[PDB]
């Protein structure tokens, strides 16, 4: 809300550069490397198999 | 006879304190909206005051100078004058008589009888000068006399054109007195001009105000259900 | 100390609070010199009845209550709606002088919501009454030998009288069916009664002076109150300020909103104090609330 | 959500001009007007509500 007297609001710890990375990060891997990155190193492999 | 209906006329600024870009619901007198005005014209019958009352007079209707504020004609008890003139306005409060039709190649004033005990003899600035249409409002609360105004060009005589007007608090006295009745003064020369007449009662009423502060839209929370959710 | 252990592991952790405090404190009235008739309010001699009570408006004018306070000719002295000290500061739109005759027991019923002949029938005082009153005895002056018998009030009549109203007419009080138009006989009283003042009589039975003062606090721009000196205003800093009675603490800063000539100050969101007009230069002064915050402390 | 936690605190903020059945909403003008050995039976009756 507005400025005004007695309330104050803080702002998040992780900014919105930082989800967009982590989304980023997410998609990148679930189109690189399938399921293989959950479970533990990432293992490249092409799309169609 | 011959009422015509409102159309959604006649609020004033209730508190004299400046609002801006915000929206206020007040209770106070009002007109209601789409109510009955009456329409006179040649006459000039007394009317009773009824705790306030709307008044406005067409353009062109330079006959119109004046008002008279009272409860009984015999000076027993306080009575209120205003007549305007070339050069001010005369606003006396004084236990007078009065002539029943008085009037304002030129002829002049012949309005009082007689006069004792007044009490408030300030001669102050007068309030006026397709043409200019005229609006007023009076009421009484508190021995308090508040006077509401504003003055706007419109381009049709016999009719109260639409759109939306909100008006100043403009001069206020404290009389304390007891007004029941109430008449109109017109002026000749040795002839008809409109005026109307409508009165209030208290409804609760929501006000819109825009960003340089002034009135901008309003709505009556009892005239319509879908006003009622709004 | 806040959370009570002479250890405190690594994080961060909220303290207090801390606020920006004022430098000066500046105070604005109107310039008006002229002093207004309490003269002949208290030291003048040709006073009214009960139902005849005379009325007073007084304004346009600047007022020094430290008469009423040290004065101990004044009997008794109860103010309600302020502090007797307080208003020396306070600035006030109108004030209402009212003056009148009582016999001295019936003092009491002249109160906020009181009930009495006095008050339900001459002269009643309103429950949020926010004025004072004062009284003392008159003995001295408004009794004769042979017995004075000027002052009249009126006893007899259906329902309770309005806050502020006055009655002079003598009507035949038509306690019953009888239409005995103007005689009184055994079914009708004459509505009025005299107090036979005497100096025999006893201290209840001698006259007393009455004087009401009433004040109201609206948004109309305020006209008379007390001596309090002006001063230079401050401008961008945090500073106290006081404007006819409104006191604050913020800091003043030029605004571009326009007030309408007939408005003093603006309430625009939720009735809070956001600009205020200059009594003196005319121009609107915004208001903005000092500096505040929180204080966190990081520690490994 | 976001309407919903706006207009809890847009009421928050509006429920400080309540009267709370004292003689002014205001605490300056409480503690201006008055004496404060009479004053404290006006403060308290605000500070409850609020
Ligand atoms: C005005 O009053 C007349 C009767 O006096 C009534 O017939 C008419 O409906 C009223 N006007 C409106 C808009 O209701
Ligand atoms: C107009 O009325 C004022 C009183 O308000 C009076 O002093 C003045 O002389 C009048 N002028 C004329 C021309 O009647
Ligand atoms: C008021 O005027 C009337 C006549 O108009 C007069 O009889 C009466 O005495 C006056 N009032 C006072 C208080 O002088
Ligand atoms: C005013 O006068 C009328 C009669 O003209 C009367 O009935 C009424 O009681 C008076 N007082 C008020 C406050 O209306
Ligand atoms: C205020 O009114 C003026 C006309 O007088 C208009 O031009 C302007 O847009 C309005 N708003 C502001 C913010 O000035
Ligand atoms: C206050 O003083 C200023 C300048 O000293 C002057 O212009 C102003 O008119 C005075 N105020 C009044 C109400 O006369
Ligand atoms: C009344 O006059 C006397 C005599 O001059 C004076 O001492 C006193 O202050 C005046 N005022 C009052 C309230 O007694």
């Amino acid at each position: 809300a507005q400025k005004f007297n007695g309330l104050t609001v803080l702002p998040p710890l992780l900014t919105d550069e930082m989800i967009a990375q982590y989304t980023s990060a997410l998609l990148a891997g679930t189109i690189t490397s399938g399921w293989t990155f959950g479970a533990g190193a990432a293992l490249q492999i092409p799309f169609a198999m | 006879p011959a009422y015509t209906n409102s159309f959604t006329r006649g609020v004033y600024y209730p508190d004299k304190v400046f609002r801006s870009s915000v929206l206020h619901s007040t209770q106070d007198l009002f007109l209601p909206f789409f109510s009955n005005v009456t329409w006179f014209h040649f006459d000039n019958p007394v009317l009773p005051f009824n705790d306030g009352v709307y008044f406005a007079s067409t353009e062109k209707s330079n006959i119109i100078r004046g008002w008279i504020f009272g409860t009984t004609l015999d000076s027993k008890t306080q009575s209120l004058l205003i007549v305007n003139n070339a050069t001010n306005v005369v606003i006396k409060v004084c236990e007078f008589q009065f002539c029943n039709d008085p009037f304002l190649m030129e002829s002049e004033f012949r309005v009082y009888s007689s006069a004792n005990n007044c009490t408030f003899e300030y001669v102050s600035q007068p309030f006026l000068m397709f043409k200019n249409l005229r609006e007023f409002v009076f009421k009484n609360i508190d021995g308090y006399f508040k006077i509401y105004s504003k003055h706007t060009p419109i381009n049709l005589v016999r009719d109260l054109p639409q759109g939306f007007s909100a008006l100043e608090p403009l001069v206020d006295l404290p009389i304390g007195i007891n007004i029941t009745r109430f008449q109109t003064l017109l002026a000749l020369h040795r002839g008809a001009a409109a005026y109307y007449v409508g009165y209030l009662q208290p409804r609760t009423f929501l006000l819109k105000y825009n960003e340089n502060g002034t009135i901008t839209d309003a709505v009556d929370c009892a005239l319509d259900p879908l006003s009622e959710t709004k | 100390c806040t959370l009570k252990s002479f250890t405190v592991e690594k994080g961060i952790y909220q303290t207090s609070n801390f606020r920006v405090q004022p430098t000066e404190s500046i105070v604005r009235f109107p310039n008006i010199t002229n002093l207004c008739p309490f003269g002949e309010v208290f030291n003048a001699t040709r006073f009214a009845s009960v139902y005849a009570w005379n009325r007073k408006r007084i304004s346009n004018c600047v007022a020094d209550y430290s008469v009423l306070y040290n004065s101990a000719s004044f009997s008794t002295f109860k103010c309600y709606g302020v502090s007797p000290t307080k208003l020396n500061d306070l600035c006030f739109t109108n004030v209402y002088a009212d003056s009148f005759v009582i016999r001295g027991d019936e003092v009491r019923q002249i109160a906020p919501g009181q009930t009495g002949k006095i008050a339900d029938y001459n002269y009643k005082l309103p429950d949020d009454f926010t004025g004072c009153v004062i009284a003392w005895n008159s003995n001295n002056l408004d009794s004769k030998v042979g017995g004075n018998y000027n002052y009249l009030y009126r006893l007899f009549r259906k329902s309770n009288l309005k806050p502020f109203e006055r009655d002079i007419s003598t009507e035949i009080y038509q306690a019953g069916s009888t239409p005995c138009n103007g005689v009184e006989g055994f079914n009708c009283y004459f509505p009025l009664q005299s107090y036979g003042f005497q100096p025999t009589n006893g201290v209840g039975y001698q006259p007393y002076r009455v004087v009401v003062l009433s004040f109201e606090l609206l948004h109309a721009p305020a006209t008379v109150c007390g001596p309090k000196k002006s001063t230079n205003l401050v401008k961008n800093k945090c500073v106290n300020f006081n404007f006819n009675g409104l006191t604050g603490t913020g800091v003043l800063t030029e605004s571009n909103k326009k007030f309408l000539p007939f408005q003093q100050f603006g309430r625009d969101i939720a009735d809070t104090t956001d600009a205020v007009r200059d009594p003196q230069t005319l121009e609107i002064l915004d208001i903005t609330p000092c500096s505040f915050g929180g204080v966190s402390v990081i520690t490994p | 959500v976001v309407n919903q936690n706006a207009q809890a605190l847009n009421t928050l903020v509006k429920q400080l001009s309540s009267n709370f059945g004292a003689i002014s909403s205001v605490l300056n003008d409480i503690l201006s007007r008055l004496d404060p050995p009479e004053a404290e039976v006006q403060i308290d009756r605000l500070i409850t509500g609020r």
